[PDB]
């Protein structure tokens, strides 16, 4: 999920787009 | 984990600003 | 309309605290 | 929607819980 | 009234920074 | 109250300090 | 402690959303 | 206080109610 | 005027996420 | 200014990027 | 560093509340 | 910078004034 991905390492805005609807 | 909760708090607002009209989904477990 | 954008910014944080481990689907207007 | 209902009227904890998974 | 609720949400954070170790009592209208 | 005074007029640091313990 | 300060920052907003009309008190020391 | 209680461990909303006025 | 102060409070956080390591200069009206 | 433009109209990511260093 | 990013997020809002009309500058690197 | 100063140790409001314009 996003917690194991974007909290252990800083995510770019492009990587944040993977969790939009 | 409290620090995990803090990061998720900042994750939600980052997702809201990035997604916008599309919306987003947050699911820790 | 900006004030709705600000209100939605507070709504997602409120949803984050209320839902917790359940998670949520944010679908704006 | 959550915006139409909660940005016009103050939603309580039990109203906001309706939109959780 | 929602905009007061948003304003109060910013007021408590401002009080938290200003008071620091003193603490505060938040009593809304 | 703090809401009646600071949500109608911008309160500075010294105004907000009045409500600390 | 900086991390203690960060958690207290999130504690204040959580208390504000939970308490509401009653208000709340924050006292680190 | 709340710092030693709800920051070392995650508090439920019921436990947060103990610090309302 | 308070609502601009609230809007500026959200703008700086948005700038913080967008700029990242570049940094920014916030100059209000 | 950023306030005159973004507090009257919703600024996107690419509009806000204009004010970065 | 994620925790460094979290503190910078709180630094920006603290600077905004402290500086006010003068504005501020944030530069991590 | 401010990250090495006000994040490793808690800064007073006076120390935060050093980074205003
Ligand atoms: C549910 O508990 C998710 C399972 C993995 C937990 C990861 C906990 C650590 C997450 C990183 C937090 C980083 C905070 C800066
Ligand atoms: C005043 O200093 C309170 C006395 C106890 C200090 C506890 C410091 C640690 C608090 C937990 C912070 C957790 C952050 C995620
Ligand atoms: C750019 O990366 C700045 C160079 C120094 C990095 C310091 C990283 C640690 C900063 C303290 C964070 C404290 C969080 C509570
Ligand atoms: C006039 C005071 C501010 C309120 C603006 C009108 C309400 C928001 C517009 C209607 C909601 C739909 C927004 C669509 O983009
Ligand atoms: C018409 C613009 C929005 C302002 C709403 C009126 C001010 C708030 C109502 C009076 C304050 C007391 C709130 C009690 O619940
Ligand atoms: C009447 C609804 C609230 C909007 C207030 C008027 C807009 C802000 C005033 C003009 C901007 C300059 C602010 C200077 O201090
Ligand atoms: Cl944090
Ligand atoms: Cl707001
Ligand atoms: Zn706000
Ligand atoms: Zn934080």
């Amino acid at each position: 999920g996003i917690v194991e991905q974007c909290c252990t390492s800083i995510c770019s805005l492009y990587q944040l787009e993977n969790y939009c609807n | 984990f409290v620090n995990q909760h803090l990061c998720g708090s900042h994750l939600v607002e980052a997702l809201y600003l990035v997604c916008g009209e599309r919306g987003f989904f947050y699911t820790p477990k």
